[PDB]
């Protein structure tokens, strides 16, 4: 119901098309598992914050806001945060949750790249919704403080170290059989 | 009656092999269905997309939309915040990743193409209010240090 | 931590639910 | 500063909206208590007055330092 | 049977205006801080600085003169309580030794007005009016509600005035009650 929007940095902004250009110019893929999943990060900005905040009801917004956002990542990262592409490793994955009778945990697996495409996305889902105008408020509040947590650690999760070690770089091309479904043969 | 389904997969807008609905014109690659379907083990029987599954289980009322909504916004209650968001994403179909529109136009060297091409040129109480309590002391704590600092640069 | 035992004694002190109902309209007024 | 509390507009008319945020709500003083008149649980109660506390309980002390601090400056002003 | 659809916030106001003008024994402090004149002019103002087509002006203009008439026509006639006439009689006979007439509309608030907009319906009842006619003043006067449910809180607070000053309303001594009321 409501018109809402989050003032996103620019430097994440820089690494959204970056990643763009790696994954549909390039043909690249990320690496998974990735060293840092999703689980880490959040738990690592919900520990770092838990202990700068005073009132308990703002403590227990934050770890309210970080639980929900593992789980919105769970949901939607099956949903709308891969690229034509990455299906099909995500669709591989999905085979090996089948052989090891594991249900799939997207969270334990994917890095910080696919969360800043949640999150940017996250606009036009929250607009989609009823939700009133102050939990929206709210909403945007956390995610803002969020990305600017997260650009305060710009570096940590997105930058690629030393293009030399391939053992290290988030990107990986992708195999002769990638685009084959890529090209539609 | 028999309607046509469209032949791109709205999931990616791309044409190729899909899966169509039965009660809808709606029509999706194997690999973009949640989860993705296998083409060698196709489901039996009539299959029909998110949406369509979501409305012959509300059976087109909304006071039962309504109900179902409220039940699942009172189970989450530790995640409260997304609750309603959450009975959104099982009831709508899936579809493919596209930054916002402002993200597209941040830098002018960055192009789009029509194919997604883009081009460069309780105990939860108790622990709560223990956190409170530990910062609260920390800080004071720093604050104390502040008046050592202070004290004793102005001392000499 | 005791705060919680604090309005634990309170609702038990109270007894009565509509008392304690207008209790807590008057600390969320605060 | 006057009233918080409305009138009661029945006729079956009134809007009763549980909110999807409960530990940072302000939304009047209209409560109605539950396990536009917006409901509310005890714990939600609970909460926003041991926030309201020791929000002004460091408030009370972060004035008690710069009080006591621009005492110090004074203090070794002389 | 015509019908309007007045806001709930001012049904509250009425009704609150009921409580004080009956047994809390109250009257409007007048000649009332914003009158009727200022009022429907301010809004014929803003309104018109938003209406594009000429016809739309001309239609306003014409609704608010006439309000403004109905004003001058009905307080007298329709819009005091039992409690408060001798205030306005005694205004009136302040008219005769000024011999400067009396013409509400300069003199009572907002709420007299609202008392008048919440007649209208019947007033509207004991027409020949055509239909059309009928719903465009009645649409007019719904548009007039929405600005004054967005101004509800620039004019119609409360104040006690027991205790401060300048209240939207005033108490009334023990001669006024036993002049007015019970005579
Ligand atoms: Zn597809
Ligand atoms: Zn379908």
């Amino acid at each position: 119901t409501p018109k809402i929007s989050l003032q996103i940095p620019i430097k994440l902004k820089s690494v959204l098309v970056d990643d763009w250009e790696y994954v549909t110019k390039d043909k690249k893929i990320c690496r998974l598992p990735a060293d840092v999943t999703v689980e880490m990060v959040l738990n690592k900005y919900e520990h770092e914050v838990s202990q700068e905040l005073e009132s308990p009801g703002s403590q227990s917004q934050l770890s309210e806001y970080c639980a929900g956002l593992k789980l919105y990542f769970d949901k939607c990262l099956g949903n709308m945060l891969l690229y034509r592409l990455e299906r099909l490793q995500y669709d591989e994955l999905l085979k090996k949750s089948s052989k090891d009778q594991k249900p799939l945990v997207p969270i334990r697996i994917y890095g910080a790249i696919h969360l800043l495409r949640l999150i940017s996305v996250l606009p036009e889902l929250i607009s989609s919704t009823t939700m009133d105008l102050q939990s929206c408020q709210l909403l945007i509040k956390q995610t803002e403080d969020f990305l600017v947590w997260l650009l305060m650690h710009v570096d940590e999760y997105f930058n690629d170290k030393d293009p030399n070690r391939s053992d290290d770089a988030l990107y990986v091309n992708t195999s002769s059989q990638y685009e084959g479904v890529a090209l539609g043969m | 009656i028999d309607f046509e389904n469209e032949d791109f997969c709205s999931a990616c807008n791309q044409s190729g092999s899909f899966l169509c609905c039965d009660t809808c014109p709606k029509s999706f690659h194997f690999l973009c269905l949640d989860p993705p379907i296998d083409p060698n083990n196709l489901p039996k029987g009539d299959w029909h997309c998110n949406e369509c599954k979501f409305k012959i289980f509300i059976n087109n009322s909304m006071a039962t939309l309504k109900k179902i909504e409220s039940n699942f916004i009172k189970q989450n209650n530790n995640v409260k915040i997304f609750a309603k968001l959450l009975f959104n994403i099982d009831s709508h179909n899936p579809k493919q990743f596209q930054l916002p529109n402002y993200i597209k136009e941040t830098f002018p060297a960055v192009k789009t193409g029509s194919r997604g091409q883009y081009s460069d040129e309780d105990e939860n109480s108790i622990k709560y209010d223990f956190f409170d309590k530990i910062y609260k002391s920390k800080m004071v704590q720093k604050r104390k240090l502040f008046q050592f600092q202070e004290s004793l640069i102005d001392k000499l | 931590n005791e705060e919680v035992t604090f309005f634990e004694k309170a609702k038990r002190y109270i007894g009565n639910k509509h008392l304690y109902t207008e209790f807590l309209k008057i600390l969320n007024l605060y | 500063k006057v009233w918080k509390k409305q009138r009661l507009i029945n006729k079956k008319n009134q809007l009763y909206y549980e909110p999807l945020q409960k530990i940072g709500y302000q939304n009047n003083g209209n409560i109605q208590i539950i396990p536009k008149i917006t409901q509310i649980d005890e714990n939600s109660i609970k909460y926003d007055f041991f926030d309201k506390i020791y929000k002004s309980k460091m408030v009370q002390k972060r004035k008690l330092f710069q009080f006591q601090e621009s005492l110090i400056d004074k203090l070794v002003s002389n």
